[PDB]
């Protein structure tokens, strides 16, 4: 069946149990696929409204276009080693 | 079927042409490679070198290997990429986004109706396309909630 | 004419 | 039950080959029936061997998971721990699908010791294929330098004219900068006190001792792959290596450099890698250029294919050094695809005009279209797919990473997209003068390309337009595992 | 009239080779 | 008029003016079997063609719009 | 109706490929035919739906790429400009296809030459319908490819074989350029689907869709052989007629400028390109018509008409009047293909097959319908008011004074002369040909025929709409108000009005006074005063004229220079690094070093009692010395190797 993520923070484990560091690399991991999975609705959502809109696709898709650009630089894979390795409070 | 005494008359006909570069119903069985004698091993041998002698780019031993062991071997590999129930990490966060956009409006009975009816095989395929299907209120969901628990994770910030 | 024979069946 | 059937079964048909072609060996004088048609049930004994190896992986295969982060198949073996992911098992297939190939390329075209031959070529096959299994850094030197063994031998005995000197540069180049990424294995091991993968990728070390570890990687990876200026080697043996030797070569051992910056750098040496990326770029795009245009000169007809597949690496080189999924994924579909097409271009070159002729300068050929329609067809097909043209799986792999590359770095990665011009001026102009004007004066007429020349191309032709026009077969197994070696923190 | 092109050395020495001038065989 | 060395020269494309004896056998084999495939394609066309200015309506777009805000 | 306008074509070229053996030549090359009539007529229908009913058709095969937020599909799109680039395409490869049938005769390869030219045709097909940039990148390549395949057929010919690899490598260096632009659109957009992109276009930085759209100008340029990337358009004329018809009446000379009208969304927020696409185009378009005026062979001279009037497209282009330049490059698709098969026609009607036109001479009498096809060709090109390019051709240069900029009034007299040179080397090619006195030999003119029906018959049909064709599609293209959202014009660049209304009526019709007086004039001075033209006599003259006739010297400077010293930096990385510097710090530099330090290690073995006990005793040394001279011993011992 679905299986599905088992939410584990970096910041609520000990590295030395690999059990949970692998948890919580999975975890970080699964989250940013979904990301990917919401940009692309998101991109079907514009593409649809554009062909639609004809010469109106600057108004009637104003708000979606604005969103898309703005997800885009962040709805990305980005991995686990960054944030594993570093801690951004310090 | 080794035949001695085809190698007897064979041999008999090479000696009576003292003369050189001047037997298709005939084979070996694996017991013969092991099994003969050093009597009836060279007469062989020395029936092949001459026998070849006398004399395109066939029967050379590979075609029963390769067209038995090695293309069937890529039709498997051929079949496993196409019909194994597979599921990628970008396929199964495509699932998993639908999932949590039931699990987080449970309320809304318009979107549960699309849900129900929204395929497997067509859930991968949200957006202008072929199939006949309702899905607005499903894309209309997801611009509007972000279903993604990121932050959760990153516990700690600047 | 050229009257290009026919070749050989396939 | 995937390194202990594949180690035993091979083992064990390594000794029933020496059994069967060294019994009468006892100054017997004698004839037998296996030394018949060349070796001919000794060779289809070794040909059956390399098929069944690829079963083995087959069905481990059927319970790989593509849904599932981290190593698959943990095994212990020879107190070895041995693992698949996403990006193992595609170089594993790969690996032995060329192991047939390999050995049908010189079913006749040897002047004799064929099960020499044939006990090299699958003994290479397998340990090229257990280095993409294994999960420490000890385990990958040990399979990474033993291959040296049966190779030097190998070229040494079966090459051509100029063998000695290839057989020296092969085992001399490889192994002393291999050395050097030793040093950096043994200094794991020191402050480490382990080399296992998952073990060494959670530590932080300092950032001058990331450096001297990178460097020290980096020479041996940058030896093989290989890199300018340390590629020199190269040319030298594949014009001189035989036909099977090249095809392992330029389709496995190139491939090996791609895995171990996968393995050595990118999880355990990320914040250094990051750093490093500017001088890989500066290097790899500097051999890309250089030796598109040194091919430009060369007039041995297989030196041409080998600088080919030094472009070709660079690009991968590049590719795998972005830090993004666009640029990783790219390089490792034009890993595959180039390890198809590559060998192709050497059983086109030194397996038909070559096995037909015996001389491989260029001067000699022209018009090859006239008599050889069949090899024509092929040799042009096969030029379009190394330059890159689309419905090919190389197309798939450059345009990725060179995305990737932009991605990566807008500025300098943009570089990167003179590949498609300069691949298409050095392997164009070959083919364009080999089927060109009139047939060679130089040449007798003679067979076309044969039913055994025919299989092998065919059979290269086949996976290089399946992954260029539906690569998605090779993305799924990739996308989870490829995902964990990117190094990022966006706030 | 005809003239040789550019980057063609008037001079070289490589051994034992032998030294002919050079000549553009698209001229002949 | 000229010598071609057709017996061993078989290209797929015929090789200097080539026609087999039994050409009009196999132009029917051949009429008929792209004859099928034109068909094939247009049964494929019909089923799998669709329009991309009318999977939405005008009214399901402003809703997208206004959540997307 | 969609598939079966677009892989048809593939059907023919594999039919011809590999079963062309086993059917024979004849019905090999009908059934390739048969192949383009079908995608002729599902094109004509969708036509009618889409442009008149305002309906678009779309079919997604499956995905191609599927790597994290880049998702590309194999689709493909058939909107008002996918269709309106179709029509020519398609009805021109038939007419070429029916029109190769009789005119390939007599080749022995004829099968093959059927396979590459329906190749070319669905690789176009895939190029205008594709839904995304990548799918226009596959027909981009194999547009290229099949090109080569064709321009090289002849491969036992020297000069085919360099001509067609001249158009691949050229080619090759606009995609390239292609490849990069494409692979900004993915960091820029995440994407390069036609619907997502060309809705992001407004919000984008006009430095990002610069580099994205300068890329596409180079690949443009090399495609549609403007300046700086034409050299390989003549040496395209290697091929045979037939090639040379398709190819540059409705095919890959014309790809640059559909890249550009497909990118109006994006190209409109970036003026500057638009400057670059006007003056490039308004330059190729006046070198191209001097080159033509002292050219000799008669498909040249058409080849560089096709130069001079796609620069006439990418003017149009360049003042933001896509409607404008897709117009015009329907239009010349009929009445350009015209010209290749009527001047093919005249080749196959002399016994020589001469192409020189300094060999022709009074050719109207004895071919009269290769004469008028080429009349009517002739003016037809020539904008003559009431035919097709008067209506196509004629707006494009008063859209250059309708701009009222710098850069149109000057691309105006460069379009003007361009007209001027149309009419100029149309009456020269006519006259050396049909109305001069006779320069061949009497038995040509006593063997002197017309060729058979199937040669004339997709002349005539071309000439038909080399007549009618314009006056019909007018107000479709060039209607004011006309939807054509495909092609996007900013409110700020519409000029149609001011083009229209605020012209002198002097500039109306002075191309026309340049192009039919100035033609007179040439004809009477070729016909009476020809002494003035033996220009063997002025240094200047024959200077001015052998600089044209040399194309502008840029082939010379192309290969003495460009090519030339590209191949020497290989000679250089080859002799100085590869077997230079790397064989120094290599196995040729270690060796002499080995040699030298083991000769001398040599001579230090030898049984000798004095020789051991020194070394032992200096020895003793180390425990004397404090080791911080280690290192100056150490510098010693290297000193003594030498
Ligand atoms: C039947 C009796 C055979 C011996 C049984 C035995 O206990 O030997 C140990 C091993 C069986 O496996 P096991 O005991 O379960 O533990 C894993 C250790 N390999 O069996 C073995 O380990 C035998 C392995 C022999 C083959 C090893 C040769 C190494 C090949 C070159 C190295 C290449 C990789 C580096
Ligand atoms: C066969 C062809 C193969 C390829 C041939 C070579 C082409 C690829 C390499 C050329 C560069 C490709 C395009 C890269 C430039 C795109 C970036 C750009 O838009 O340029 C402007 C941008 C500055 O942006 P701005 O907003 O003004 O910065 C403000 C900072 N506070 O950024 C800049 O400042 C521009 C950066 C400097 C320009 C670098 C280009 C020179 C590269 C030379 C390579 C060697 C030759
Ligand atoms: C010379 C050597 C021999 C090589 C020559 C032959 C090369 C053939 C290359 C074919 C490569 C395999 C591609 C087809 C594999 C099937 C793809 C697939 O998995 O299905 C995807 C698609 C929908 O996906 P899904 O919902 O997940 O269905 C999976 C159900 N198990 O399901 C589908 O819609 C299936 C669609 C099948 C399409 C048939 C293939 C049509 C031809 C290729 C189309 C590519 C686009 C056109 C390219 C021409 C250039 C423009
Ligand atoms: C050498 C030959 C080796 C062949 C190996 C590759 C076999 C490909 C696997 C075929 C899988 C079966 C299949 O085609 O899928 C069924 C599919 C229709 O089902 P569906 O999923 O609804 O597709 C709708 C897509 N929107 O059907 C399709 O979608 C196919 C659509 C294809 C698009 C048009 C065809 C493009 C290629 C034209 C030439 C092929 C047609 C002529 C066939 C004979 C010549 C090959
Ligand atoms: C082909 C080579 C690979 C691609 C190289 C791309 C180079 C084009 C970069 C154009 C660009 O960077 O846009 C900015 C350009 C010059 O920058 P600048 O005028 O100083 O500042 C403008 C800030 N809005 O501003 C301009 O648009 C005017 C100058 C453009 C020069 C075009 C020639
Ligand atoms: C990026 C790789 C390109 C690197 C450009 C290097 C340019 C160069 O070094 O050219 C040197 C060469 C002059 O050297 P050379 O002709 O040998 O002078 C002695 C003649 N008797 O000059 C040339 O060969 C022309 C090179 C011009 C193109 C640069
Ligand atoms: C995976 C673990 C494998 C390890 C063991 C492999 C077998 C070793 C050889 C023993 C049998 C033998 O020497 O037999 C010789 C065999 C058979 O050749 P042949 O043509 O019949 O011999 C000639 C006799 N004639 C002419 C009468 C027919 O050839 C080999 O030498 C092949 C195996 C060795 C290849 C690599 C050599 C260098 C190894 C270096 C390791 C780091
Ligand atoms: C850090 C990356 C290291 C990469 C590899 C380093 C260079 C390898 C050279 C190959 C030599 C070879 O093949 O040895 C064989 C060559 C034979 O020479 P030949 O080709 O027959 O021509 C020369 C012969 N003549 C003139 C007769 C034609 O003998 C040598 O040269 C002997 C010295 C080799 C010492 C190598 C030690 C390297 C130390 C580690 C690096 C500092
Ligand atoms: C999307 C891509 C689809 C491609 C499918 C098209 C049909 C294929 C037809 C193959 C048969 C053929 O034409 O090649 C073989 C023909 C045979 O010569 P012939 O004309 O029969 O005369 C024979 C007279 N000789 C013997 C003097 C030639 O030419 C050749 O030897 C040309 C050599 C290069 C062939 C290039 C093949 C096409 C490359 C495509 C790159 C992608
Ligand atoms: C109405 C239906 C329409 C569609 C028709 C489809 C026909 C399919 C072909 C059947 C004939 C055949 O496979 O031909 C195979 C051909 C013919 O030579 P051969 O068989 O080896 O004979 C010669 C050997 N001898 C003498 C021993 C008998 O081999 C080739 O060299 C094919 C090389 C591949 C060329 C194409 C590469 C394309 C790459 C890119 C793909 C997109
Ligand atoms: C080689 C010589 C080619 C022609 C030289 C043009 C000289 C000139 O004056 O061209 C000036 C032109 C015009 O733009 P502008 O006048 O600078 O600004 C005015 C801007 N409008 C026109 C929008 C109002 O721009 C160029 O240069 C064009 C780019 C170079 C093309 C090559
Ligand atoms: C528009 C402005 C007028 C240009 C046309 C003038 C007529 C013409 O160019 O022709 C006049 C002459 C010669 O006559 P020809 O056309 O070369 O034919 C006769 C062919 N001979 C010469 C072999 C017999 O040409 C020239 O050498 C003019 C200069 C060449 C470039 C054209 C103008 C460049 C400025």
């Amino acid at each position: 069946d679905h299986v599905r993520s088992p939410n584990v923070s970096f910041d609520d484990i000990d590295y030395n149990n690999s059990q949970d560091l692998h948890n919580a690399q999975e975890s970080l991991l699964r989250e940013q696929w979904i990301r990917v999975s919401a940009l692309k609705v998101c991109r079907k959502a514009l593409e649809s409204c554009y062909k639609t809109s004809g010469p109106n696709h600057y108004e009637d898709c104003r708000e979606i276009a604005e969103k898309y650009l703005n997800m885009l630089p962040d709805h990305r894979i980005q991995g686990f080693l960054g944030y594993q390795k570093n801690d951004p409070s310090k | 079927a080794f035949n001695l005494q085809l190698e007897k008359e064979i041999r008999s006909k090479i000696d009576s042409l003292p003369k050189l570069n001047n037997v298709t119903n005939r084979k070996l069985s694996l017991t013969d490679y092991l099994f003969q004698n050093a009597a009836n091993q060279a007469l062989y041998v020395d029936n092949e070198a001459d026998l070849k002698e006398l004399d395109e780019n066939e029967n050379e031993g590979w075609e029963k290997i390769m067209y038995v062991g090695f293309v069937p071997t890529m039709i498997l590999i051929f079949a496993i990429v196409l019909f194994k129930d597979d599921k990628s990490i970008d396929e199964w966060a495509m699932d998993e986004l639908l999932l949590r956009l039931k699990e987080k409006n449970l309320s809304d009975v318009e979107l549960i109706d699309e849900l129900d009816k929204l395929s497997k095989s067509h859930v991968g395929k949200i957006g202008a396309s072929e199939i006949n299907k309702r899905d607005a209120v499903i894309i209309e969901r997801i611009l509007n909630g972000e279903y993604d628990q990121l932050s959760g994770l990153k516990k700690k910030e600047l | 004419d050229h009257h290009t024979p026919l070749g050989p069946a396939e | 039950m995937l390194v202990q059937n594949l180690i035993i079964f091979n083992i064990i048909g390594i000794v029933l080959l020496v059994l069967l072609n060294n019994n009468n060996n006892g100054i017997l004088n004698k004839k037998s029936l296996l030394t018949i048609k060349n070796e001919l049930k000794l060779k289809q004994i070794g040909l059956i061997i390399s098929i069944i190896n690829i079963l083995i992986i087959i069905e481990n295969w059927i319970g790989f998971n593509s849904n599932y982060y981290g190593f698959q198949n943990i095994e212990r073996f020879l107190n070895i721990y041995w693992g698949i992911d996403g990006i193992s098992l595609l170089l594993v297939l790969l690996t032995l699908i060329l192991g047939p190939i390999a050995i049908l390329s010189n079913w006749k075209n040897l002047k004799g010791y064929y099960t020499y031959y044939v006990i090299s070529i699958n003994m290479l096959v397998i340990l090229m294929a257990l280095n993409f299994i294994c999960l420490d850094l000890v385990s990958f030197y040990i399979l990474f330098e033993s291959t040296l063994a049966p190779l030097f031998l190998l070229i040494g005995i079966y090459g051509a004219n100029n063998k000695n000197k290839a057989a020296y540069y092969v085992l001399i180049y490889t192994l002393a900068s291999s050395l050097f990424m030793l040093l950096s294995i043994v200094i794991y091991y020191i402050i480490i006190n382990s080399t296992d993968y998952i073990y060494i990728n959670n530590i932080i070390l300092s950032i001058n001792l990331q450096s001297l570890l990178f460097i020290g990687i980096i020479i041996g990876i940058a030896v093989k792959t290989p890199l300018m200026p340390v590629h020199t080697w190269l040319p030298t043996v594949h014009s001189e290596s035989p036909l099977g030797g090249s095809i392992l070569l330029a389709g496995v051992i190139l491939k090996l450099a791609i895995y171990g910056v996968i393995r050595l750098l990118l999880p355990n040496l990320s914040e250094i890698s990051m750093m490093f990326t500017p001088i890989i770029y500066i290097i790899s795009i500097l051999t890309l250029i250089y030796s598109s245009l040194i091919t430009l000169k060369q007039t041995d007809l297989k030196v041409i294919i080998a600088y080919s597949s030094i472009s070709h690496l660079a690009v991968c080189m590049i590719g795998i050094f972005a830090n993004n999924l666009i640029g990783i994924n790219g390089s490792l579909i034009l890993c595959l695809a180039h390890g198809f097409v590559s060998p192709a271009l050497f059983i086109l070159v030194g397996g038909i005009l070559y096995d037909r002729y015996h001389n491989r300068l260029i001067n000699y050929y022209q018009g090859l279209s006239t008599f050889m329609p069949i090899f024509s067809i092929y040799l042009v097909v096969f030029s379009f797919c190394n330059t890159g043209t689309p419905l090919s799986g190389n197309f798939v792999g450059e345009f990725l990473s060179i995305t990737g590359a932009v991605i990566r770095h807008p500025i300098i990665g943009s570089l990167t997209a003179a590949s498609v011009l300069l691949s298409a001026c050095y392997q164009m102009k070959l083919t364009n003068r080999l089927t060109g004007s009139v047939f060679s004066q130089y040449l007798h007429i003679t067979n076309d390309v044969t039913n055994r020349e025919i299989f092998l191309l065919n059979w290269l032709l086949i996976p290089t337009i399946i992954i260029g026009i539906y690569p998605s077969f090779v993305t799924n197994i990739l996308n989870l595992a490829s995902s964990t070696l990117i190094y990022s923190v966006l706030i | 009239k005809s003239f040789l092109p550019h980057f063609i050395p008037k001079n070289y020495s490589y051994g034992d080779y032998p030294r002919l001038k050079p000549e553009n065989l698209q001229k002949r | 008029h000229h010598i071609h060395t057709p017996s061993y020269i078989k290209p797929p494309t015929g090789g200097w003016n080539f026609t087999p004896a039994n050409w009009k056998q196999n132009t029917v084999l051949v009429l008929v079997g792209f004859t099928a495939c034109c068909v094939g394609l247009y049964k494929l066309g019909e089923a799998g063609s669709y329009n991309p200015k009318l999977k939405y309506k005008e009214e399901e777009l402003s809703r997208w719009n206004q959540s997307a805000k | 109706m969609i598939l079966l306008c677009i892989f048809t074509p593939f059907l023919g070229s594999l039919i011809s490929g590999f079963f062309g053996r086993y059917i024979g030549v004849n019905s090999s090359k009908w059934i390739v035919c048969l192949s383009i009539f079908v995608s002729v007529v599902s094109t004509y229908i969708l036509f009618i739906d889409v442009i008149f009913n305002e309906i678009e058709y779309t079919y997604n095969i499956m995905n191609w790429l599927n790597v994290e937020y880049l998702v590309v599909d194999w689709s493909f799109t058939i909107d008002k400009l996918s269709v309106s680039m179709l029509v020519p395409v398609v009805t021109v490869s038939f007419l070429v296809h029916l029109y190769s049938v009789s005119y390939m005769s007599h080749d022995p390869h004829q099968q093959r030459f059927f396979s590459y030219l329906s190749m070319f045709t669905f690789a176009m097909i895939v190029l205008v319908t594709g839904d995304n940039y990548l799918i226009l990148f596959v027909g981009w390549e194999f547009i290229g490819v099949a090109s080569y395949l064709l321009i090289s057929f002849w491969f036992t010919r020297f000069n085919a074989v360099k001509s067609g690899l001249s158009a691949l490598l050229i080619n090759r260096f606009g995609d390239a350029l292609l490849v990069l632009g494409l692979s900004y659109l993915v960091l820029v957009t995440g994407s390069v689907n036609y619907n997502t992109v060309f809705a992001l276009g407004s919000y984008l930085d006009v430095n990002m869709i610069t580099v994205i759209l300068i890329c596409f100008l180079v690949a443009s340029m090399a495609k549609s052989a403007q300046l700086g990337l034409h050299s390989w358009l003549l040496l395209a004329m290697e091929g045979p007629t037939p090639v040379s018809s398709l190819l540059h009446a409705a095919c890959l000379v014309i790809a640059g400028v559909f890249l550009l009208m497909r990118s109006s969304p994006l190209l409109e927020y970036t003026p500057i390109v638009l400057l670059l696409i006007l003056w490039l185009g308004g330059l190729s378009t006046l070198i191209s018509g001097l080159i033509a005026m002292v050219s000799n062979d008669i498909k040249k001279i058409i080849a560089l008409s096709t130069m001079s009037q796609v620069g006439i497209m990418m003017i149009a282009i360049g003042v933001s009047c896509y409607n404008l330049a897709l117009f015009h490059l329907i239009c010349h698709s009929f009445f350009k293909a015209l010209l290749f098969m009527s001047a093919g026609s005249v080749i196959h009607s002399i016994i020589s097959e001469y192409q020189d036109i300094r060999m022709y001479g009074g050719f109207r009498q004895f071919i009269p319908l290769a004469y008028t096809c080429i009349f009517i060709a002739s003016l037809s090109l020539m904008a003559i008011p009431g035919l097709t390019g008067f209506y196509s051709k004629d707006i494009i240069i008063e859209s250059m004074y309708g701009e009222y900029t710098f850069s149109g009034f000057i691309i105006y007299w460069f379009a003007l002369i361009s007209a001027t040179c149309t009419s100029l080397y149309s009456i020269r090619l006519i006259y050396y040909t049909f109305l001069n006195n006779p320069n061949s030999p009497k038995y040509i003119y006593i063997n002197l025929k017309e060729n058979d029906i199937v040669l004339i018959t997709p002349m005539i049909i071309l000439t038909i709409l080399s007549i009618f064709g314009g006056y019909l599609l007018r107000d479709i293209y060039l209607g004011m108000g006309s939807p054509f959202n495909e092609l996007f014009i900013h409110p700020n660049n519409l000029s149609l009005i001011e083009t229209e209304f605020s012209l002198p009526s002097i500039l109306k019709v002075l191309p026309l006074i340049t192009g039919l007086g100035g033609g007179l004039i040439l004809l009477l001075i070729y016909e009476f005063n020809y002494s003035l033209f033996l220009v063997y006599n002025n240094k200047n003259l024959s200077k001015l004229y052998s600089f044209f006739n040399q194309k502008i010297m840029f082939d010379q400077l192309l290969n003495n220079l460009i090519l030339r010293s590209g191949l020497n930096i290989g000679w250089l990385l080859n002799v100085h690094i590869d077997r230079g510097i790397l064989q120094l710090f290599g196995p040729l530099g270690l060796w002499k070093l080995s040699t030298f330090i083991s000769s001398k290690l040599n001579k230090l073995v030898f049984l000798n009692i004095g020789f051991i006990l020194e070394i032992i005793v200096l020895s003793w040394l180390l425990i004397v010395f404090k080791v911080s001279l280690l290192k100056y011993i150490l510098l010693l011992i290297i000193f003594i190797i030498l």
